[PDB]
């Protein structure tokens, strides 16, 4: 990624809270250190290459400080519930083609001027029920999608038998009408799909979409046959891949800005965050003001990360330490 | 012995889907049992199809 800065921000991973210096044995350790008067604050971190200290924090020049619970950076995958509007007809008309158009915006490019469309077509018959329609439409969608020899499709297409209403039965281009057997399928689902992520080159990004039904002739009039309802998501992209590219970036203000540019000729940088875990976060914003004529402020940030076991034990213990040391009052998430 | 209606309104006498005919079209239905009969003639009244031929009773 590439983020914006209040002229600088630096990141320090906190895998273990220690009580004092000389207890920093393993890399990624952290201990907050402050004067007894509570004038300044700084963090002594155990880098892979040794021990290191954060910049100093004049506790009367600190602007804001707040911690994030690691549930605020998870991206919920958008999922639609496509159905038939009983307004038009609770069942398929016997001779019309039910096309469904998936409108994808900010496809490969960044702009919404970058649009991609994928169709799922179906024709109905005299005896076609709503379930038979849903499964044939899901199959058509998955087969027009998921022709990828590349990866998981732009969206994940599921179905739901009214007997469950909770389990989502997948539908892939390899799925066959024979393995979908239930007779009470009551909707077609389409869930946003997590895209690839490689450290420092491909930031966490998604392709939003909209199911755009087309018009069928019901009673001589042209009418839209579907209802693209947005259901509460059930699956999220965890924080691990944002903190990873964040450290990748904030470890170039403290270290090497060249990252692979002369490939053999490199300053290898050992990062301490695994993109497979989840991390709470704590930002502290503060400035440095000079003397008589140098009153201009130099604002800076010091952000820390700590894994979330679901109860926020690590960061909350870290919060308590910083508050007992600096006398501050940061809220324990 | 004039035409019952003009041609612009006879042109719109069609054969096929009951769902696809507009308010401007008359629908014919060829009887499937007999080979040259008609079973109903319909046109849209209020979005619904209704028989033009008067119903007979005894």
């Amino acid at each position: 990624m590439v983020i914006s800065i209040n002229q600088v921000r630096q990141l320090y991973v906190a895998k273990a809270l220690k009580a004092n210096t000389a207890a920093l044995t393993t890399a990624g350790d952290i201990v907050p250190k402050a004067d007894t008067a509570k004038t300044t604050l700084y963090f002594q971190s155990m880098s892979p290459a040794g021990i290191v200290a954060s910049d100093k924090i004049n506790l009367k020049h600190v602007l804001y400080a707040k911690a994030t619970p690691s549930e605020a950076l998870a991206h919920k995958l958008v999922r639609y519930s496509v159905t038939l509007d009983a307004d038009v007809s609770a069942t398929p008309v016997a001779g019309q083609n039910y096309i469904l158009r998936l409108a994808f915006r900010q496809y490969i490019g960044l702009s919404e001027e970058d649009q991609y469309f994928k169709y799922g077509e179906v024709i109905a018959r005299s005896g076609m029920t709503a379930s038979d329609f849903y499964k044939k439409m899901a199959i058509s969608l998955a087969k027009n999608l998921e022709n990828k020899t590349e990866s998981t499709p732009l969206v994940n297409i599921y179905l739901i038998s009214a007997a469950a209403a909770s389990t989502d039965v997948p539908v892939t281009s390899a799925t066959k009408e024979s393995d979908l057997t239930a007779t009470d399928y009551n909707q077609i689902i389409i869930e946003e799909t997590e895209q690839p992520w490689v450290l420092g080159m491909m930031p966490q990004a998604f392709i939003p979409f909209t199911p755009q039904f087309l018009t069928i002739t019901v009673d001589g009039e042209d009418r839209l046959w579907g209802v693209a309802t947005v259901v509460t998501p059930t699956k999220t992209v965890p924080d691990g891949h944002l903190i990873a590219d964040l450290e990748y970036f904030c470890m170039g203000a403290r270290g090497d800005i060249y990252r692979g540019m002369g490939y053999p000729n490199i300053i290898k940088t050992t990062y301490l965050v695994d993109p497979g875990a989840v991390y709470d976060v704590l930002d502290i914003h503060y400035f440095y003001t000079g003397s008589n004529e140098s009153v201009q402020k130099s604002e800076k940030t010091i952000t820390l990360v700590a894994v979330d076991d679901g109860s926020h034990t690590a960061m909350n213990a870290l919060i308590g330490a910083i508050n007992t040391a600096s006398g501050l009052t940061i809220a324990t998430l | 012995m004039k035409r019952v209606l003009n041609l612009g309104n006879l042109s719109r006498i069609v054969e096929g889907d009951p769902n696809e005919i507009t308010d401007d079209e008359i629908l014919v239905i060829k009887d499937k049992i007999i080979e040259g009969k008609i079973i109903d003639i319909q046109k849209r009244v209020d979005g619904k199809l209704v028989s033009l031929i008067t119903e007979k009773y005894t």
